[PDB]
């Protein structure tokens, strides 16, 4: 329903496709820990 | 001048003029089959501050002009080769939509 | 999706950061002290409701170990001692970057290549932190005795004295606010009666000494001095194994915005001398001056005359600094050519952008406080242009350097046909980045005969920039767990397990689609942070 997006819409590049398994095994480590 | 357009059909000659590297800048426009009829100093000043709120030139020493390079960009800050997804994707960002 | 967009300000970032990776316990704790201010534990309880007294405890310990909140102890004359608990912003701060700082480690630690520990150091901040404190008898009593640990914690005082490993104290877990308190009525228990005259210069006679102790006690943890042990047997330096530590945030974030300005060089230069700025930028990140500016956080910023002095000596700290202005003659070493070392830094000054412009000749540096300012409204213009038209870039540049532009003047100065201006410019009161002015030529007020004039308001058109990203960044966290609340039956499988050939369709295109997700945050969060650099 709305327009405009943002320009930041793009495929993800292996440059920073590494980048992203660092945030979902961080949570992992602290969800799974002691809290 | 005139207020009807085609006005920038005469800044793209600039332009293109200056990117190979202000009193020159009429001589250039006199020649080169220009459909004109009046040319000042005190006009391309004002023709030339169009290109200075577009960063297509630079502003320096009072009265000279450069290129801000965005002949690289003509040819993050990279704001096209990045086209959407667009299509069946939920979880895009929009401008609008929080107002 | 109208339910959130309306009434969820920058507490809907803070509510689900904590409710992403912890507990839902602490999710309900930390929105309540952010929607109230500060409150103690007696009253806490009375604005939750369904939490036990020593369970809020239990669970206030959870937030407490990972410096997600910080305290404050105040006695009364006739009552007994209450521990205010207050809200960390830059605890949590650490748990939305945290998944850059791993990749921080790599781009700033090159001096190492085929090393054994890339698995290893890679690890380490996810070690120090996730656990939240950290000390040094914590991972040598590991599973493994020696596994080479000499190299390993040698390992350490490389990776601590570049920084941001500072032992914690009283300092990094209490605010700011109700530190300075206790000391200016130290400063002023420490000189007496008996001197009645310029009673108002004896009352800031603690001020101009309390400034003294300010910057001396946000030292303390800085300095080096105490925070390594020298020892003459089996080694030759190593940091103090008693020493509780956890990362920091400056250096990283003083690093980041190092990281934002050479973007800054590859547009205005091509690749070339975009490669020279390079080496010398990220010699200075160690030693540079202090972007959050604890100076000016909460105090005395009211009045101009001690207003100015903010950023008065702070400027003589930036040029009277010596560990910063570089020869421009050790730069050549570094670049894997004292002409060209000149000559494609000769280029720096000649550009009106100022970084490496303002110098004593010969020993040239960069500024700070006169070029932040300009990559602020640099980055903000090109958004514009970039989400919605160039018509746009045109106007909000023409009444930026047009002082109190009219609506005539605007067709003087810019050129584009009548009909087109109201179709760009009413896409700019709408975002507030232009405003209106007013004068009233007739009785009361009277808008058909009055003339409206325009502005730049450069402060209004960058809060609600601002804020219009951090929702932003917190919507799309919105859809990451709730994304994981459908296909979760799976998602325990997927977890029991350390299969059915046609479900293993059903996991994968859900877990590629929120790769693009965390790719996406990344590239907003670096639009956000240049609105920082207050």
């Amino acid at each position: 329903f709305p327009s405009i997006p943002l320009p930041i819409n793009g495929p993800i590049t292996n440059k920073e496709r590494s980048l992203a398994v660092k945030y979902i095994n961080f949570g992992k480590t602290v969800k799974d820990g002691p809290f | 001048e005139l207020d009807i357009e085609f006005i920038n059909s005469l800044l793209t000659i600039v332009w293109r003029f200056i990117s190979e590297n202000t009193q020159e800048i009429l001589e250039f426009i006199t020649a080169a089959q220009v459909a004109n009829v009046e040319l000042t100093p005190s006009n391309i000043r004002s023709l030339c501050e169009v290109l200075v709120y577009d960063d297509k030139l630079e502003k320096v020493t009072h009265d000279c002009y450069r290129v801000t390079l965005e002949s690289i960009l003509q040819m993050i800050f990279n704001y096209f080769k990045m086209f959407p997804a667009s299509k069946h994707d939920k979880e895009v960002v929009y401008f609008d939509e929080w107002t | 999706s109208l339910e959130q967009r309306t009434l969820n300000p920058d507490l809907f970032l803070y509510k689900e950061l904590v409710k992403a990776h912890l507990g839902e316990r602490a999710a309900s704790v930390i929105g309540m002290l952010v929607a109230l201010g500060r409150l103690s534990v007696r009253e806490l309880v009375e604005k939750i409701d369904g939490m036990d007294v020593d369970s809020v405890k239990t669970t206030l310990v959870s937030l407490t170990q990972l410096r997600c909140v910080k305290y404050l102890q105040e006695t009364a004359i006739s009552g007994k001692k209450t521990t205010y608990y207050y809200y960390n912003e830059e605890g949590i701060h650490i748990l939305l970057y945290s998944g850059l700082i791993i990749d921080e480690i790599i781009t700033q630690m090159r001096v190492n290549d085929e090393e054994e520990h890339k698995q290893l150091v890679a690890e380490i901040v996810q070690n120090v932190i996730s656990l939240g404190s950290l000390t040094v008898e914590d991972y040598l009593s590991s599973v493994t005795s020696d596994s080479m640990k000499y190299t390993i914690s040698s390992l350490f005082v490389q990776l601590c004295e570049m920084g941001y490993l500072i032992q914690i104290s009283k300092l990094h877990y209490t605010p700011i606010e109700d530190l300075w308190q206790f000391l200016y009525e130290k400063h002023y228990k420490n000189i007496p009666r008996n001197s009645p005259l310029s009673d108002l210069k004896k009352r800031s006679q603690a001020k101009m000494n309390a400034k003294t102790d300010f910057a001396k006690i946000i030292n303390k943890p800085n300095e080096l001095s105490q925070i390594l042990t020298v020892d003459p047997k089996t080694s030759l330096r190593i940091v103090k194994p008693t020493v509780s530590l956890t990362i920091n945030l400056d250096r990283f974030m003083k690093g980041r915005r190092s990281k934002q300005l050479i973007n800054l060089a590859k547009t205005r230069v091509g690749s070339v001398t975009a490669q020279v700025y390079k080496i010398a930028l990220r010699l200075t990140e160690q030693k540079s001056p202090k972007i959050r500016d604890p100076l000016t956080q909460t105090g005395l910023l009211q009045d101009l005359e001690e207003a100015k002095s903010f950023q008065d000596e702070a400027e003589l700290v930036e040029e009277k600094t010596p560990g910063l202005t570089f020869n421009a003659i050790d730069l050549a070493r570094h670049l894997p050519s004292a002409s060209l070392i000149n000559s494609h830094l000769k280029i720096l000054a000649s550009s009106n952008f100022p970084f490496l412009n303002e110098t004593k000749p010969g020993v040239y540096y960069v500024p700070y406080s006169k070029l932040m300012p300009v990559l602020k409204s640099s980055v903000y213009e090109y958004v514009i242009a970039s989400t919605l038209g160039p018509s746009a870039m045109r106007l909000s540049r023409c009444i930026r350097d047009n002082k109190l532009v009219s609506e005539k003047i605007i067709n003087s100065t810019a050129l584009m046909k009548e009909k087109d201006i109201r179709s760009t410019l009413a896409s700019l009161i709408r975002y507030n980045s232009v405003e209106i002015q007013e004068v009233p030529r007739t009785a009361d007020r009277s808008a058909s005969r009055a003339v409206f004039l325009f502005r730049c308001k450069e402060t209004h058109s960058y809060n609600f920039m601002r804020q219009n990203l951090e929702w932003n960044m917190a919507n799309l966290l919105f859809k990451k767990e709730k994304l994981k609340q459908e296909n979760s039956t799976l998602l325990k499988k997927a977890n029991r397990d350390d299969l059915l050939p046609s479900e293993l369709n059903q996991l994968k295109m859900v877990n590629e689609r929120e790769l693009n997700v965390f790719a996406r945050l990344s590239r907003l969060l670096s639009l956000w942070e240049v609105f920082q650099m207050a």
